[PDB]
């Protein structure tokens, strides 16, 4: 038919975490189709501020990645997580990043 | 560069 | 020493937010240098060394032939719509083109077009013909071949207006190209029951290809080990994974191993 591709989701920090740090948390989105998508960085389930989006781009198989990311400090207790929607999906799933 | 030919279907 | 320059197009019927009508991004070696979408109508820069370009004309230019992308690009969903007897609603429309110089001086080419995410028409460059998915892909093939002409002018871009500009892409961001910065590594654990995982990660390198993996006792683990797949950090650097499940016992034994074009030999590394 018309492709439905559901994405496959990694979260990272730029570098190796240190609780106190300034750093940058990505979330990497891949492998869907359409393109319509909702991307979203919590910290304890709020947004984060100045999140930024890179450049849609495709693979061969057509299907989408975005990065998505944000400066961060990261913490012993804060959990952070990548939120998406895409109607590949039955309802939105959540990504947490391991420390 | 960009390629200045159209593709049309 | 080998390129490509690939130039990534996307059109869809109905826009989202953050998903323009038209999107068109070209990037040089993986990595974004030029982009144009609907919305600013206009082509800018995606990396500093493209302030050399020295055509002048360069960027009316080519906004030009994106606003022609742009309009013929809802053309074809159209003929699309109507070939296929869809109704109207959300349809995609997508497009990859570029070449590449091989480490032997080499030249390729590529042409492929896809609708809703499948393949639907490409360009084989050599024989001057077109691989169609469909039926419906074959009407344009047909279209396409009869007339004798898009084929030929499609495979001169490639083969050289491509590459000549490839060339001077290289050469203006050699600084960019060259460079290269050795990945960030740690490694962590956390013990389950009685089974001790060990996670490798290595942190913006550059470029792109890397070796990671895990040693018992200088022992390549190849069977047990978990190796994620290379992914973007926000500055043109890139990330990788590698994890393997002991025995808590056999911990002193187990060792990750990185190799990269910034190290000059192995870099050897333990929880």
């Amino acid at each position: 038919g018309q492709a439905k591709a559901a994405p496959k989701v990694q979260v990272y920090s730029r570098h190796p975490a240190t609780a106190g740090t300034e750093n940058i948390l990505n979330c990497y989105v891949e492998g869907f189709h359409p393109p319509k998508i909702d991307i979203a960085l919590l910290k304890n389930g709020e947004p984060m501020k100045d999140v930024k989006y890179n450049d849609m781009s495709f693979g061969d198989d057509w299907t989408f990645q975005r990065l998505v990311y944000a400066p961060f400090t990261p913490t012993k207790s804060d959990v952070y997580t990548c939120r998406v929607d895409h109607e590949a999906f039955t309802e939105p799933q959540s990504f947490r990043w391991e420390p | 560069a960009e390629a200045i030919i159209v593709a049309m279907v | 020493e080998p390129h490509s320059v690939r130039y990534f197009h996307t059109a869809v019927s109905e826009p989202s937010p953050g998903v323009p009508q038209f999107v068109s991004v070209g990037y040089l070696d993986g990595e974004a240098f030029v982009y144009y979408d609907s919305e600013t109508r206009r082509k800018e820069p995606r990396a500093d060394w493209t302030s050399a370009i020295d055509d002048q004309q360069y960027w009316e230019r080519n906004t030009r032939i994106s606003q022609n992308n742009e309009q013929i690009y809802r053309v074809n969903l159209e003929t699309l719509r109507e070939r296929y007897n869809q109704s109207r609603g959300s349809h995609t429309w997508q497009r990859m083109y570029g070449c590449d110089l091989l480490e032997d001086g080499s030249v390729r080419g590529f042409d492929q077009y896809g609708y809703e995410g499948r393949d639907f028409i490409a360009l084989d460059k050599d024989t001057r013909t077109f691989t169609a998915a469909d039926a419906g892909a074959q009407i344009t093939k047909g279209k396409w071949e009869e007339e004798g002409t898009f084929a030929e002018t499609m495979k001169y871009y490639l083969e050289n207006t491509c590459i000549e500009w490839l060339r001077k892409y290289v050469s203006y961001g050699k600084d960019v190209l060259e460079r290269r910065e050795r990945p960030e590594v740690r490694v962590s654990g956390m013990e389950a029951d009685k089974t001790l995982t060990l996670s490798c990660r290595a942190h913006g390198f550059y470029p792109r290809p890397i070796s990671i993996g895990w040693l018992k006792d200088g022992v390549v683990q190849e069977q047990e080990t978990q190796r994620g797949s290379t992914v973007p950090n926000s500055d043109g650097t890139y990330h990788i994974w590698a994890t393997i499940d002991v025995l808590p016992g056999d911990r002193g034994k187990y060792q990750c191993r990185v190799e990269h074009a910034s190290l000059p030999q192995p870099g050897l590394f333990s929880w």
